[PDB]
């Protein structure tokens, strides 16, 4: 019971029926109640740069997440999320996590239309990794707060990238805007992502506001709470300014579910491998071909095969897994049964990993293991 | 003129020039219609994964991309007062490049119409239909090949 | 377009994601057309070019 | 134009040469789509048997080589000039080889899925499989004999 959410836009009705378009007395409107000690953080997600330098002032996306964050039910938990999140915005270790997932800030149809399907099949193998990843932390023990809208968010993005790798295809090949405005908008409805906190980031170069709803800032946050603490940043003999932030990384990413001492070092590159120091356990490495044996086999052998793993009956795996499907031979029908053919190498090393962190199998969704 | 070239000839060089683009494009809409019946029923219980699976109507096009390039080349050596010989090779050519395309419409339809219903259950599945599918799309292009040798001989040392 | 069109119309209720995806199946059944449309052209401008 | 060389006679030779390669590619598509069916709903169950599995569809495509390889001969001996007897022997080189191919398609198609859902059973019938489809093969090769025999006679002692 960590989040819950609604999609009725009727209850709080009063801020936006009229045509309140101006950030400027947003505030002097959002009162309109006994709202005291819940009407002024709600105001705190668009208050350092919804004003100062705004486009159009508001928006229908940006006034619609700042009351859907009712949080006159408890205010505790968003309340630790908004002293988390913005006091980790101070490392020029966050900062170049903003750099590496951001910019500065005939037969050639053949090989065109096979990049264009290489785009659509990648990108969309992805969200269904991640819709199976949205009902892992449903089970008893994880988190639905900071989980849930993180893995909304990649979802949506890798859906408009196999989108767009279609619509690329079928123009290229049928040749040699409103169609990628008629996805965009579609995959707007249904359910609704709870909010994350904004992170701004005042740096020399200037006062830069990142969004949390978009893709490239969620996969540059998972990035930052990969790696291990050091001998320093948490030692009472360098009491600087480490305790704010380092105290915050480490909440977020137990808050995940990873400890304190694994690594997860992101491994897409053209460079040589991971040398020594970030390359894994040998027991590690082993699980995870473990981990993507199971997900290149069934649509559904990941989240039972966690939930067994959390009870440490991770030897049980492949007798639970199993399967009858029909055949219908030159015999009759045979009625076989798939199972995932674990080896006993990478059985017992699923004895090894306690519990699967999220943060891994986030790295494991998005293709960085 | 008498004893080559009669007036009948072009006939022949104009059913060949329509017979390429007809059977083909019957082959195309065979595997298009197949595939994309296979396509949104099995992509309405899982809206993902339904942009990845428009592979066989790729190759359904290539098989009318095919008919499109024969009967543009049969075409352009059309004329009046042309050669018997010219007129039966261009008819045996797009004959040629037609019914293979039609052969290979079949097969990339019904292939990739079980593919599409089967890769929603094994993932491994969807990179053995596309080499599947390969075998049937080297079907057309061995037809084009014919064509495309005959269409280099209709008209060389032709008097 | 008679066959592809209908099962998509079917299924677009209980799904509707998958009307983009009739769309870009119902361009490559347009697109047949187009080229016999082409070769029909291309024919009728050499009907009366060289003839005596 | 004589009366052993007409004019008709590139007729017989190109429709010999279209035959070829039509009828190995329904052929070799009805091999591929028969068995790719029974491979697509076995590799459900077993996905590494995959590339075990995809033997007969190598076996189907090979039937339209040997189309192609009798087209491509037959193509290099026609002429503007050429006699009946000529055009004979390409039609027979022609139909030969492809209701050979026909058949041996048919056959392996239809036994290709059977042997590829009987072998995902018994690990023992995948020798036997290939064991009769190397008897499926061979009825190929026989008209592809017959059609490189007849194609070195048309044009020995001819005038």
């Amino acid at each position: 019971a960590s989040v819950s959410e609604g999609v009725l836009r009727k209850k709080y009705t009063k801020f936006f029926q009229e045509n309140i378009k101006t950030h400027l007395d947003l505030k002097q409107a959002l009162l309109k109640e006994e709202k005291p000690e819940t009407a002024l953080l709600a105001y705190s997600l668009v208050s350092p740069s919804g004003y100062r330098g705004e486009p159009l002032t508001e928006r229908k996306i940006l006034e619609v997440v700042s009351l859907l964050d009712e949080v006159k039910v408890d205010g505790d938990t968003y309340q630790q999320l908004k002293n988390t999140f913005d006091s980790i915005s101070k490392d020029p270790r966050m900062q170049v996590s903003l750099e590496n997932q951001y910019p500065g800030k005939g037969v050639g149809l053949l090989v065109a239309t096979g990049r264009e399907l290489h785009k659509a099949s990648v990108n969309g193998d992805a969200e269904a990794y991640h819709h199976q990843l949205e009902q892992i932390s449903q089970l008893p023990g994880r988190d639905q707060r900071l989980s849930m809208p993180m893995q909304q968010t990649l979802a949506i993005g890798h859906a408009m990238l196999s989108a767009e790798g279609a619509v690329g295809a079928t123009l290229g090949m049928a040749t040699g805007y409103g169609l990628n405005n008629e996805v965009q908008d579609q995959l707007k409805q249904g359910p609704m992502s709870g909010v994350l906190p904004r992170l701004e980031i005042s740096n020399v170069k200037g006062d830069f506001t990142f969004s949390m709803q978009e893709p490239a800032a969620v996969r540059a946050l998972m990035a930052y709470l990969g790696p291990k603490e050091d001998t320093s940043m948490s030692s009472p003999q360098a009491p600087k300014e480490a305790q704010e932030m380092e105290a915050a990384r480490l909440t977020l990413k137990q808050m995940l579910g990873s400890s304190p001492n694994e690594h997860l070092v992101p491994d897409v590159d053209s460079l040589l491998k991971l040398s020594d120091e970030d390359m894994p356990s040998q027991t590690e490495s082993t699980a995870n071909g473990a981990f993507k044996k199971l997900l290149s086999e069934d649509w559904d052998w990941l989240m039972p095969a966690v939930r067994a793993m959390d009870k440490g009956e991770a030897g049980k795996i492949n007798e639970k897994l199993t399967y009858k499907l029909p055949l219908d031979a030159a015999n009759g029908r045979v009625y076989l049964d798939k199972s995932p053919n674990l080896s006993d190498a990478q059985l017992d090393a699923l004895d090894k990993l306690g519990s699967p962190s999220q943060l891994r199998l986030m790295y494991l969704a998005e293709g960085w293991i | 003129m008498t004893e080559l070239c009669p007036v009948y000839a072009p006939f022949f060089g104009a059913i060949g020039c329509a017979s390429a683009i007809i059977f083909t494009s019957l082959g195309a809409a065979y595997g298009t219609a197949k595939s994309g019946v296979g396509i949104c029923a099995t992509c309405v219980l899982r809206p993902d994964l339904l942009f990845k699976n428009i592979v066989p109507v790729i190759m359904a096009g290539i098989i009318a991309i095919y008919g499109l390039v024969v009967s543009v080349l049969v075409c352009y050596s059309l004329g009046q007062k042309q050669a018997l010989y010219t007129g039966f090779i261009q008819l045996g050519a797009g004959l040629s490049v037609g019914l293979s395309g039609l052969a290979a419409g079949f097969a990339i339809g019904i292939v990739g119409d079980a593919g599409v219903r089967g890769s929603s259950q094994q993932p491994r599945l969807f990179v053995g239909m596309i080499l599947i599918l390969i075998f049937a799309e080297v079907l057309g292009l061995y037809g084009l090949i014919v064509a495309l040798l005959l269409n280099s001989r209709a008209t060389q040392d032709v008097v």
